[PDB]
RNA sequence: AGCGGCGAGCGAACGGGGAGCAGCCCAGAGCCUGAAUCAGUGUGUGUGUUAGUGGAAGCGUCUGGAAAGGCGCGCGAUACAGGGUGACAGCCCCGUACACAAAAAUGCACAUGCUGUGAGCUCGAUGAGUAGGGCGGGACACGUGGUAUCCUGUCUGAAUAUGGGGGGACCAUCCUCCAAGGCUAAAUACUCCUGACUGACCGAUAGUGAACCAGUACCGUGAGGGAAAGGCGAAAAGAACCCCGGCGAGGGGAGUGAAAAAGAACCUGAAACCGUGUACGUACAAGCAGUGGGAGCACAGUGUGACUGCGUACCUUUUGUAUAAUGGGUCAGCGACUUAUAUUCUGUAGCAAGGUUAACCGAAUAGGGGAGCCGAAGGGAAACCGAGUCUUAA
């Protein structure tokens, strides 16, 4: 184990292409552009959706619906969660103080994503059907 | 694990993990190498065909005169005009994660005890700021390209080595990668692989 | 720099879980009269974009 | 890391026109003339070493024939009276007796046309 | 998020983590009445800058032109950074670490004395052709669009704190602020220039255009353009003298020196290209000049190569080129898939339902920093619901 010892894993360090470089390394003369064209080229090559001069399919298509900004300030807790909150009582300010939702959260839901195990204090949030169905099996209270 | 110590005979307790664990070498290659590439001063530049001195004229005209079509005296087919794609200074930093390094570092101390490099003391200390007495220091030692690595600020014994090519004191916080491979014997005081096996866990 | 979004994609695709992308059909905006009701029926819900497409679109899309 | 390569372009080029001694004027003495005379070199190398497996079985062939016919047979009864009596010399040594050793050889055609007719 | 021939593209805020963090004046009269301030100037102190000073220790020996090298045996080291010396020096020199030094002139703080502004308290005061509007433009990520807000060329025109602005058309609530006066350090950007110091930067076609009397020679009326050109040796010891020559040029000696095939047109001295000498071939033999076979000859296996079989360069571009299509006189040097960031995938490594930090702080590749980011849940245009959900009365 001294410095001229030491080796990277095998497969760690692939080479890297060094095109234009003769006939035996099989990227010389093109650099794997092949022949004449627009790709060819130094700079060459379509933006993206380029389809041609056919319409693109993002201009092909129909928008649709409209951005909520309710959802941008709504995060869903997993029941793994639900021990993390130090205290037992899952606020929604005390979600914030174990970095679980986000700071500019105002709405969060408990969904029944896996293993409440504790007696646990649901005060002030939504929880789901299934959820609803966990913490009291386990021994939690919902306001 | 167990540490003897240098003559007091008497092994301080160490955890397993940090001394004992199995060698990675994919892994402490990793932090060796970035700890190589974050020592580069990555400072050079050279010039490119925008930068290197000289007129935008097109040097004859495009059609008509038998000579190879030209548009600048800057370019880099050209002698004294630019360089195709020309360097500029840039960051060879590499990100190590931290459970990375530590998972390095607590590599090395693994086999240094395997291949007896490391040597715990429960003091290494000199009188005099002298490296007269620090070259003596190693001698009943036996050491002669050796890194001490202490727990205190001593600053006598700083000054003792820094003039000896081979020996490198150290304060148990700023131990590397390369520094504990570089050296043939590493050398510990008891306070110090006190701290070291804290900071890895 | 980061990649920009065609932002005009953004409002034409969503993606869903398993990662392709839905999107409302075409044929459905005006013109409806003639069209058969059971035609106009199903361009109603959401389809899946094709295989074909795909690497157009993951192309356009790159934070999706 | 600048790297001139004026060494190893040197080895290289020293390297070809060292294979194009003995070449008329600048195909030993220009490198660009002397490289594609050096690859054609070694493309009628190539092709010259299946031409001289046919080549000289030519010369064999063309030797047993006239030494089959001082002895009264042409090449081919010749040939087909070795194969009917079994014998498996090759041309090679059929050619090699046919101007070392002739009466080994007119008791080859012997043990022939004997034994084809 | 939005803006957008809703195309190409443009692109925020709110909020959060940090660096750094000072607030104050006038529209004003009184009591008090230098009352701290903030300035300038001057002694005084502390500290740099502008010259500098001291620095610590090695000799024998072999090779060699010469030792710093080799072998032997010591010594300094808070100094083994670097450079020079006849080859590679800790101990020869210059230095370096360290310890020091200032007539005089200045930067910075502080201590301030002396001058200028000018406190604190009582009260009043609260910036009008402005805000707003109509028109036309511009700026805001925001292209007039449903469009706030800001600016204003033009035309108008308030309220005056019980009043006014904003909260993205608009209105009502109720939150918040007080425009139409001004000043304000640090964190920030930069480097003509000075000092050190560094480099997986260059090494004379490179690196500045310029290693060299270089923005020069030269070119242009001019603006302007713009070169090429480094190396004797350790030290000139840079060749006394003698010869040939035209009191030449060049050369041959002699000499210096380790070396002159280091002689100044000077380290090394490649290739193209040009000669001389030698061996062999060649004056009845047709063509990509080779290749396979192959005598003879000359050497000590090498060289040559008579005669002979096969055999129309290379590249590029093409359906296809010996092509009479392209490109190349030749050599030598340079000359073309990079770099930054984002994204996805494969490999690999670490840790795994978690994984990782960014800026910054920092004894600096450590440690701190979890702001965030991605993942563990998705359906739906959305509200919402949620292992389901949308569809639809179902």
């Amino acid at each position: 184990m001294r410095l001229n010892t030491l080796s990277p894993a095998e497969g760690s360090k692939k080479a890297g292409k060094r095109l234009g470089r003769g006939i035996g390394s099989g990227l010389g003369k093109t650099g794997g552009r092949g022949h004449k064209g627009q790709k060819s080229r130094s700079g060459g090559g379509v933006r993206r959706g380029f389809e041609g001069g056919q319409m693109p399919l993002y201009r092909r298509l129909p928008k649709f619906g409209f951005t909520s900004r309710k959802a941008a300030i709504t995060a869903e807790v997993r029941l793994s969660d639900l021990a993390k909150v130090e205290g037992g009582v899952v606020d929604l300010n005390t979600l914030k103080a174990a970095n679980i939702i986000g700071i500019q959260i105002e709405f969060a839901k408990v969904i029944l994503a896996g293993e409440v195990t504790t007696p646990v204090t649901v005060r002030g949030l939504r929880v789901t059907k299934g959820a609803r169905a966990a913490i009291e099996a386990a021994g939690g209270k919902i306001e | 694990m167990e540490l003897v110590l240098k003559d007091a005979q008497s092994a301080l307790t160490v955890s397993e993990t940090t001394f004992g664990r199995d060698f990675n070498e994919a892994l402490v290659h990793q932090v060796v190498v970035a700890y190589a590439a974050g020592a580069r001063q990555g400072t050079r530049a050279q010039k490119t065909r925008a930068e290197v001195t000289g007129s935008g004229k097109k040097p004859w005209r495009q059609k008509g005169t038998g000579r190879a079509r030209s548009g600048s005296i800057k370019s880099p087919i050209w002698r004294s005009g630019g360089v195709t794609f020309a360097a500029r200074p840039q960051d060879h930093s590499q990100k190590v994660n931290k459970k990375m390094y530590r998972g390095a570092l607590k590599s090395i101390l693994s086999e240094l005890v395997r291949q007896d490099r490391l040597i715990v003391v429960e003091k290494f200390s000199v009188e005099a700021p002298k490296t007269k007495l620090l070259a003596q220091k190693l001698k009943d030692m036996a050491l002669e390209d050796v890194l001490i690595i202490t727990g205190e600020l001593d600053e006598n014994l700083f000054l003792a080595a820094r003039n000896l090519h081979k020996v490198d004191v150290r304060d148990a916080t700023g131990i590397d990668p390369v520094s504990l491979i570089a050296f043939d014997k590493v050398v510990m005081t008891a306070d110090a692989v006190k701290q070291v096996e804290e900071m890895l866990a | 720099p980061k990649i920009k979004t065609v932002r005009g994609a953004a409002k034409r695709f969503k993606k869903t879980g398993k990662g392709g992308f839905k999107h409302k059909h075409a044929n459905l905006r005006h013109i409806l009269t003639k069209k058969a009701t059971k035609r106009k029926r199903h361009l109603r819900p959401k389809a899946m974009v094709s295989k074909g497409d795909l690497g157009l679109v993951i192309a356009c899309l790159p934070y999706a | 890391a600048r790297v001139k390569r004026g060494v190893i372009a040197r080895a290289r080029h020293k390297k070809i026109l060292k294979q194009a001694k003995g070449y008329y004027g600048a195909r030993s003495r220009v490198y660009r003339v002397a490289f594609q005379a050096v690859i054609k070199a070694g493309q009628y190398a190539y092709r010259d070493r299946r031409q001289r497996k046919r080549q000289f079985r030519q010369l064999w062939i063309a030797r047993i024939n006239a030494a089959a016919r001082q002895n009264g047979i042409s090449y081919s009864k010749f040939i087909n009276g070795l194969k009917k009596a079994s014998v498996e010399i090759d041309r090679k040594i059929l050619a090699d007796i046919a101007v070392f050793d002739k009466v080994a050889f007119t008791a080859l055609v012997e043990k022939a046309k004997a034994a084809l007719a």
